[PDB]
């Protein structure tokens, strides 16, 4: 299984480097919460107005998610 | 000298507390904005080819944005 | 508000300043949505001011260093020296070292 990834992670930085040249709060969110970060500080402060909870509130953030 | 630059950081300080807020309505925005334009370019089609029933798409994408908004 | 429609008045005040003082003040110039017309006037005011009262103790610095001993004799020094760097309306640095200081800093 490591040698299979490498393999795999070797061709795609093999396919790398020709077509990009052509071509020229707490829970685990993920990446996206960067685009939300400031968002997502002032969502818990003010808690109290808002009604969803943490998981819709995710899953409404992740469904919204271009 | 040493009399300004206390009053010139006072006047950054509140600022820096300004513009966290806006900050955030940017981000609850530029999602928003996205949402309006699906439901506004998602319901041309019908006069574009003047059909019927209304699609699944804009019937749960209505819900989405006011979901969002609520 | 911040009367933006006049071009002509807006423009010749930005041509007047200085270089330091117009990236200075193009760096603020966002943050006026949130105040109002005098707010702005302060808040820019007081960046030039510290500016200029930097340029201006760095100034005497310099000259008492060089065993100079009265604001007089500062500016003499300054002519000549112009005059060297050649051989080889006053700005706001150059109204807080004048004999006299402005009402404003007393």
């Amino acid at each position: 299984a490591m040698l299979e990834q490498q393999q795999l992670e070797e061709s795609e930085k093999q396919l790398q480097a020709e077509m990009d040249k052509a071509g020229s709060s707490s829970a685990n969110l993920g990446a996206s919460s960067l685009t939300l970060k400031h968002l997502i500080a002032r969502i818990d402060q003010k808690r109290e107005r808002v009604r969803a909870s943490d998981a819709e509130l995710r899953s409404l953030m992740n469904e919204v998610r271009k | 000298l040493r009399e300004q630059i206390l009053l010139n950081g006072a006047r950054k300080a509140r600022l820096t507390e300004l513009v966290k807020e806006r900050m955030a309505y940017q981000e609850y925005q530029t999602i928003l904005e996205d949402l309006d334009a699906q439901v506004n370019a998602a319901y041309l089609k019908r006069t574009r080819t003047m059909g019927p029933g209304i699609g699944d798409l804009a019937r749960t994408l209505m819900d989405r944005r006011r979901r969002w908004i609520e | 508000e911040h009367n933006l429609l006049e071009y002509r008045e807006n423009t010749k005040a930005e041509k007047k300043r200085s270089r330091e003082e117009r990236e200075l003040l193009n760096k603020a110039k966002p943050f006026a949505r949130m105040m109002n017309r005098h707010d702005f006037e302060q808040f820019c005011q007081g960046l030039i001011d510290e500016l200029n009262l930097r340029q201006a103790i760095a100034q005497l610095q310099e000259w008492r260093s060089m065993r100079i001993g009265d604001l007089k004799s500062g500016e003499k020094y300054e002519q000549e020296k112009a005059l060297r760097i050649q051989k080889s309306p006053p700005s706001g640095a150059a109204l807080l070292v004048a004999p006299e200081l402005p009402a404003r800093y007393k």
